């Protein structure tokens, strides 16, 4: 029998009824007078659901082009299939129906960059959410910009002071590098990053216009309660006149939380590309990849490890490689990224943590067991690295950090023998207390960044042994006694000379002797 | 003749050719794209459609956009005209010194030479590093791998190898930066202008290094073929000019990773830990080309990222068998502050036969591995009790092995910019006698 | 749609003919005018429907057997692995870049053969039998299948003669009989090849002292190795003299994954010539854990359902039907023997991994080689 | 738009075609005209192997398939519905779907009387 | 594994202090007195700061 060849229909498409309707309804003799829906620059929604509209038509739409639905809600044409377009939706899909019209905007996704964004709280697409009106002194730049190449860059030499003593000394950060803040939940990741933003306000008033750092805080997947606490904090300090806040919170669509790091970087790339210095903080880059996983599993891209897409490395490398220190032919500007990755029970072998650890230069690893030993900021000194290193450290701080990095290396191996205070040795016991002077030297209260010159004097006061007389439990009060009782002109000439000169390390030698330290 | 784009899913494009499809591995030029977008045919989909991986980004591709077949794979400039230049994955200059002189224009896709043209000659490569030259000596003409997790010092160790080996070397060198940071590709470039390895301008022929960069910002199509582009520049010097080439590949893990980022979109159901089913065969087909034949020699140094210090991951574990000397770098050694953080009881070389390096070098290498394995066996007690229950028989083998662990540490010339200590180059006769 | 409504359409129901009698008079001019826009229809030939990653789906090939060598018009060989209702899924012994959509596939009518015999002894062949040592074709040889069924219960006798490795740790503690499957398991760089090399070299030292029927003829199968590593093994076996009795089947890492899958079976068919003719064979499958990765690659690309570590469901059946061909035949079948030495590379000693568990179940004992004993001075590091 | 509602709802993508083909022919009062023409193609696929080659063979190009079906059906008093129908199924290569389009066209005509 | 008798005096002071604050963080609830018998205790905030 020859009819059994045609037994089961072999379909090479899924929306076949949408093609045969385009040829059978104009065969009706009443319906040749332009009773036709157009396909070139318009589209019809086939399916809606979970924030993914599949759109018939839009024959000339570009990959990654912003589209608009006729309901007003915008979207991004992400999958360009052979017979439809997979459009992710930048809002709620409750207002999109089957058969709605989809208009292409002709534009790949844009955000307002410029000096009119400073001070504003915007969403993940550039619309401001602070209720202060439209953005005025801005222009629309692209969101996915290629990172600057090998020739466009120069070496990372000038530092970026955080105000955190454990990172200006141990894990030093330069203008243009990418420093990952990785740790568990509630271990000080945001607090380290917030102190970096607050400190720039304390340093922007003391430097010229070409030395100022303009911060961008990208808040991905947090609450609006947390972001409104930050804008209340950044206004109370005064850091809002240098800060952009890009806020794609947890109630926003997963395409908005996926794009807010890139939309926030494009705003921060304005300062890099015009010769100024930027500082972007991607808070919860772990929550961006969760939003990117959701957006990709619904587009039916096949999942991999922990159901993540295959290109979740290229999601994060093409974001993070935009933080560059540009060459002098290109204005000399810089962008410094601080991505924040949250781990689960300290497992940094997880998929997104291993991706960003290998992308970024340094890492500030914070622990939840050091956090509850009172070591706050809870920096794990062994696992924390900075691959720019002391090439972009404050000199003077660099002179005292070698004594600090070495003694804390011996203090860590003398530990797991420290449970026997009956077993005195007086050589290990020498460094078991000397490193413990250094450990409680590096503790610091939050929302109070320290100037870098006050930090390197406090590390000088413990590496040269001035605080050997005080007990281990009262060094945080002794560091106040070092700072509040020396002459405040020692900090004025250390900041200007930039290093502890030979005409100063004997001045401030005797200056830390005419202070009273709380230990006797 | 031409083809048109029918489907764009991320970095993977389906192109439809009404008659006369291109071959697999062929290069296609997309007409009308803003940047030069090059697609490489990965497979024939079945209905006059090929599936491609894009060498640049695909944002701005329209279904129906014309695609021109080139009738050949990705073709790059080869020869003396590329020395001192920085090349792209598609052979384009990104160094802003103008277009590249072409001795020839070679395809980046090749077969491995044969079994018959293999050079079975093991001869030592004096590195200048104490832990390398003693416990895992490198072969002049062979494949070297620097395994390590993130932040243990493979990029620094490959920077120390570039100025200790390739500085005093008769032939040329190619550095294929495969998917690492763009910052340290600009660090490597400016290090070689000031060291005179790359000479700019009118002294360009006096350069002794070709850089091919495929760094982290680039799409997975670019990072998967940029090792093949950097190999083609070294395969021209080996075959046509017949000389001893050096090929430093930074992060050969990124070659396997970039194939994994597209392979689910290529229609392949996933293998183990997240990798493609063709993991050993993609990696195998690349590494069999980096060989010393009877014509010339390619001494390759390959940094291998080991994800989360897990050497049992299949991307570091497959590339162990492609190497002559494995330099496993350890996080445990670096937590002691010992640099280079080469694990002495995990680094292996085929050169450690006493038939090759002689029995006087062989016994001080096997003796150091014996005394360091014994100390590892004794830390079960002397990290619990405290070196008092050993009766001075193997108290002395601890203090012999503890001096050996520090003596394997060595200052680097390139770590002068990190740490304030000068670089030290040690001769092979000195490190045998000192150990 | 249903069937009872669709089976009644084979009967004619038209009862009017203003279309059937018209276009039957008008079909053959329209079809013939695009004759050069046609390809000739294949029935017993094949046409490449789609190709990629070394897998060619082939329309046609109506009469191919499962597991049959097919040949493309490029001269590249294939192997019809899964015959489906619409196409044949073949694996490609080589590069699929010379295979295009629309290429013609020709069946050879042969389930996969290899040259076995006395003339293959001393030569280095690839994973399919073709010589890669560069000294001409194999002469004094004959073809045989690589998927020979293993001998049964009744064609075997008890393994009583010792096969000497020449290693004191092996020959005293874990002694090998003449038709035995012994695993050489352990991590990387622990001396698994060096145990297997010394067993081959020791056979050459024993073959000149025994009366011609106790002689052991070795086969080293190198699966997924470097070509320079096999060039070292050829140099080591030639400078010793061991390649008077050694065959080397080499499917290296750049070779196609069907060739690395097929190389253990090709070497065992060369080794079964000695078992079946009353002589004694010895076969080393170096990196049997690299055959299984090659078979996993062909299976996942042929869209076979994955199991644990994405291996196919028949990956135990892969290694058991290979390793049960190592037997000690009874005296009515000549009394010959074949003793296998599969080599499994573990990852940090984890012998609870999936392929290591399978081959431990098949073989008659392991040789473990720990890497802590290796650096403790114990070489061979036999735990 | 405004097409007459089908006598009974049916399954997907091949009964969807026949329901649309029914709704178009009921708008044109040709419900027995194109029903008989569907029966005429089923015997016509039975007569010739060169016509069921345009529905099973995956190497027949789309340009050959759309040019042959149109150049054959230019005349013969076939409906504008079934002429545009067969150009639509030959555009997409769904010509093999006709054999089970028509059994869904049958039970729509059966539930119309 | 080693026991209480091997720590320092500085350690076994905090072992006894942390075993005291582990029990002191526990508290009888007023909704649990139906199945435990012990009456509940609404502890004031000043009573638990100065208590701890
Ligand atoms: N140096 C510090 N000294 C004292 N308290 C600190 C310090 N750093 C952080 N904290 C506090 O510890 C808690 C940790 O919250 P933090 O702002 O560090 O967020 P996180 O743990 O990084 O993020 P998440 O909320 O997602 O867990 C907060 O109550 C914070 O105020
Ligand atoms: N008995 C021995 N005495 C001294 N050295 C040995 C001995 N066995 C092996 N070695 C050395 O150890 C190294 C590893 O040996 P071998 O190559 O046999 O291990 P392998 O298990 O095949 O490793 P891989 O599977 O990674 O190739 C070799 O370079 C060899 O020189
Ligand atoms: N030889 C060395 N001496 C001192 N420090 C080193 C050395 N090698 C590595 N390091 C430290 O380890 C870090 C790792 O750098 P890099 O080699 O870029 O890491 P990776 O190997 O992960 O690419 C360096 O930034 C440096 O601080
Ligand atoms: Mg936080
Ligand atoms: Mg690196
Ligand atoms: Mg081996």
């Amino acid at each position: 029998k020859a009819l059994d060849e045609l037994r089961k229909p072999k379909f090479s498409s899924k929306y076949l009824i949408q093609h045969v309707s385009q040829k059978l309804i104009p065969a009706v003799k009443e319906w040749e007078k332009s009773y036709q829906p157009p396909v070139i620059h318009l589209g019809r929604v086939l399916s809606v659901g979970d924030g993914i509209a599949r759109v018939y038509g839009l024959k000339s739409v570009q990959a990654g082009e912003l589209v608009c639905f006729d309901s007003g809600v915008k979207g991004m044409a992400l999958n360009l299939q052979a017979d439809h377009v997979g459009v992710v939706v930048f809002g709620n899909d409750s207002v999109i129906h089957q058969g709605d019209l989809v208009y292409r905007t002709g534009q790949i996704v844009n955000v307002p960059i410029g000096p009119g964004t400073l001070g504003r709280v915007t969403d993940g697409l550039g619309q401001p959410i602070d209720g202060k009106g439209p953005l005025t002194n801005v222009r629309s730049s692209l969101v996915e910009v290629k990172a600057p190449g090998i020739i466009a860059r120069q070496s990372v030499r000038e530092p970026l002071f955080t105000g955190v003593k454990a990172v200006d000394a141990l894990v030093p950060i330069g203008r243009g590098q990418r420093e990952l803040i990785i740790g568990d939940r509630q271990t000080g990741k945001t607090a380290v990053a917030i102190d970096a933003i607050i400190h720039q306000k304390n340093c922007n008033e003391q430097v010229p216009k070409a030395q100022r750092v303009y911060c961008v805080y990208v808040a991905v997947g947090q609450k609006r309660s947390t972001v409104a606490q930050l804008v209340k904090l950044f206004t109370q300090t005064g850091a809002m006149r240098y800060t952009i806040m890009v806020s794609a919170t947890a109630s926003d669509a997963a395409p908005l939380q996926f794009l807010a790091p890139y939309s926030g970087c494009a705003m921060a790339e304005y300062f890099r590309d015009t010769g100024k210095h930027g500082l972007i903080i991607y808070d919860d880059l772990s929550k961006q990849s969760v939003a990117y996983r959701q957006m990709s599993l619904l587009l039916r891209r096949p999942p991999g490890r922990e159901a993540f897409p295959g290109d979740v490395f290229y999601l994060h490398s093409r974001l993070l490689e935009r933080a560059a220190k540009l060459s002098k032919e290109l204005g000399g500007g810089s962008l410094t990224a601080f991505p924040v990755i949250e781990t689960q029970a300290g497992d940094v072998s997880a998929y997104i943590a291993t991706n960003v650890i290998s992308i970024t230069d340094g890492q500030i690893f914070l622990e939840t067991e050091l956090f509850y030993k009172g070591i706050r900021p809870a920096l794990n000194v062994g696992l924390s690295v900075s691959r720019v290193g002391s090439a972009a450290q404050f000199p003077g701080m660099k002179q005292v950090a070698g004594t600090l990095k070495l003694e804390l290396a011996q203090y860590r191996e003398v530990a797991a023998f420290a449970q026997f205070g009956s077993d005195l040795d007086a050589a290990t016991q020498y460094v078991l207390e000397r490193g413990a002077r250094l450990t409680e030297m590096l503790k610091q209260k939050q929302f109070a960044p320290i100037p870098i010159e006050r930090q390197t004097v406090a590390v000088y006061a413990a590496t040269k042994g001035f605080l050997d007389k005080v007990r281990v439990q009262d060094i945080v009060a002794a560091e106040e006694a070092v700072i509040s009782q020396v002459n405040p002109a020692v900090f004025k000439i250390l900041k200007a000379n930039g290093k502890i000169t030979p005409a100063l390390d004997a001045h401030l030698k005797a200056e830390l002797r005419k202070v009273k330290l709380p230990g006797a | 003749d031409a083809g048109y784009v029918s489907q764009v899913i991320g970095p993977v494009v389906d192109v439809r050719f009404d008659g006369e499809l291109p071959s697999i591995l062929s290069s296609l030029e997309v007409e009308g794209h803003s940047v030069r977008l090059v697609l490489e045919v990965a497979q024939h989909m079945g209905d006059n459609t090929v599936r491609c991986i894009a060498m640049d980004s695909t944002d701005g591709l329209v279904r129906g956009q014309k695609v021109v077949d080139t009738g050949s794979p990705i073709k790059v400039p080869v020869g003396r005209g590329t020395l001192g230049r920085i090349m792209n994955v598609i052979g384009e200059p990104v160094d802003e010194q103008g277009p590249i002189d072409a001795a020839d224009i070679w395809s980046i896709h090749r077969e491995a030479p044969e079994f018959t043209e293999q050079s079975t000659e093991q001869e030592i490569l004096v590195t200048g590093i104490k832990v390398v030259d003693l416990l895992a000596p490198y072969q002049r003409g062979g494949k070297i791998g620097l395994f390590g997790g993130a932040g243990v010092g493979k990029t620094v160790l490959i920077m120390e190898l570039i100025n200790n080996v390739a500085k005093a070397h008769g032939g040329f060198s190619v550095f294929a930066g495969v998917g690492e940071r763009t910052r340290e590709g600009n660090d490597l470039y400016r290090e070689m202008i000031e060291s005179g390895v790359i000479k700019l301008g009118a002294e360009r022929g006096n350069s002794k290094c070709t850089l091919v960069y495929g760094q982290m910002n680039e799409p997975p199509g670019a990072r998967a073929r940029v090792a093949l582009t950097g190999l083609t520049v070294a395969e021209y010097f080996r075959d046509i000019e017949g000389q001893d080439v050096l090929l430093f590949v930074d992060n050969i893990f990124r070659f396997t990773q970039a194939n994994s980022e597209v392979s689910a979109l290529l229609g392949r159901i996933p293998s183990a830990v997240g990798y493609q089913p063709t993991l050993a065969t993609d990696l195998g087909g690349l590494q069999e080309r980096i060989t010393t034949t009877t014509k010339g020699s390619i001494t390759s140094v390959q940094a291998v990222y080991v994800p989360a210090d897990d050497l049992t991951d299949p991307a570091p574990a497959t590339t162990f068998a492609h190497l002559d000397a494995t330099t496993v770098l350890s996080r445990s050694i670096a937590e002691l502050g010992i640099y280079p953080a080469v694990d002495p009881l995990d680094s292996t070389s085929r050169m450690l036969n006493p038939n090759v390096i002689g029995a006087e070098h062989y016994n001080v290498a096997r003796g150091v591995q014996k005394v360091l394995q014994d100390y590892k066996n004794l830390q079960d007690i002397i990290a619990i009790l405290g070196m008092d229950e050993l009766s001075e028989e193997d108290k002395l083998t601890v203090a012999r092995a503890r001096k050996i662990q520090r003596f394997l540490s060595q200052p680097f010339q390139v770590a002068e910019v990190f740490t304030g200590t000068p670089g030290k180059y040690v001769d092979l006769a000195d490190t045998i006698s000192g150990f | 749609a249903d069937a009872k409504a669709l089976d009644e359409l084979r009967k004619p129901k038209f009862s009017s003919k203003y279309l059937i009698q018209h276009v039957s008079q008008k079909l053959i001019p329209a079809v013939k005018e695009w004759e050069k826009s046609y390809q000739p229809p294949v029935i017993h030939l094949g046409r490449v429907l789609s190709v990629g990653d070394g897998i060619a789906r082939v329309y046609g090939l109506k009469s191919v057997q499962a597991g049959e060598l097919v040949c493309f018009d490029s001269g590249v060989k294939g192997m019809a692995l899964n015959l489906q209702a619409d196409h044949v899924g073949v694996v490609v012994f080589g590069n699929d870049s010379v295979i295009h959509q629309g290429d013609l596939v020709y069946r050879t009518g042969q389930i996969v053969n290899v040259p076995i015999g006395p003339g293959t002894l001393g030569r280095v062949t690839d994973g399919l039998g073709q010589p890669i040592d560069g000294k001409g074709p194999l002469t004094n040889v004959r073809s045989s299948l690589v998927e020979v069924k293993a001998p049964g219960i009744i064609a075997r006798q008890s393994v009583r003669e010792p096969l000497f490795t020449g290693v004191k740790a092996v020959d005293a503690l874990v002694p090998i009989g003449r038709g035995q499957r012994e695993l050489i398991i352990g991590d990387r760089q622990t001396g698994k090849t060096a145990v297997a090399i010394d067993a081959i070299i020791h056979q050459k030292n024993c073959n000149e002292q025994v009366p011609k029927a106790q002689r052991v003829y070795c086969v080293y199968v190198a699966v997924g190795q470097k070509r320079s590593t096999v060039a070292q093994l050829v140099k080591l076996f030639t400078q010793t003299g061991a390649m008077r009795y050694t065959i080397m089947v080499s499917a290296t890492a750049s070779d196609a994954a069907p060739l690395q899958f097929l190389a253990p079976y090709s070497g065992c068919a060369m080794a079964e010539y000695f078992r079946d003719t009353g002589k004694h064979g010895l076969i080393i499958y170096d990196d049997l854990s690299k055959q299984s990765v090659a078979y996993r690659q062909m299976s996942l690309l042929l869209r076979r359902p994955p199991g644990r570590e994405a291996f196919p469901g028949d990956v135990f059946y892969l290694h058991s039907r290979l390793l049960e061909r190592a037997a000690k035949l009874s005296k009515e079948l000549g009394g010959g023997s074949l003793t296998a030495f599969p080599v499994i590379e573990t990852q940090a000693g984890d012998v609870s991994a999936y392929i290591a568990t399978n081959v431990i179940s098949i073989t008659d004992g392991q040789i473990f080689l720990e890497t802590e004993l290796f650096y403790k001075g114990i070489r061979p590091a036999l735990n | 738009l405004k097409l007459p509602t089908a006598p009974l709802q049916l399954s997907g993508t091949s009964a969807q075609i026949a329901t649309l083909l029914w709704q178009v022919a009921a708008k044109e009062n040709q419900l027995d005209k194109v029903q008989d023409e569907l029966y005429q193609f089923i015997e016509l696929f039975k007569q010739h192997s060169e016509l069921r080659r345009l529905a099973t063979d995956p190497f027949v190009p789309t340009l050959v398939r759309t040019k042959i079906i149109s150049s054959v059906l230019k005349d013969s008093g076939a409906s504008e519905i079934t002429k545009k129908l067969f150009e639509a199924l030959a555009d997409e290569g769904a010509l093999s779907a006709l054999l089970e389009v028509t059994v869904n066209y049958e039970e729509l005509m059966l539930a119309h009387k």
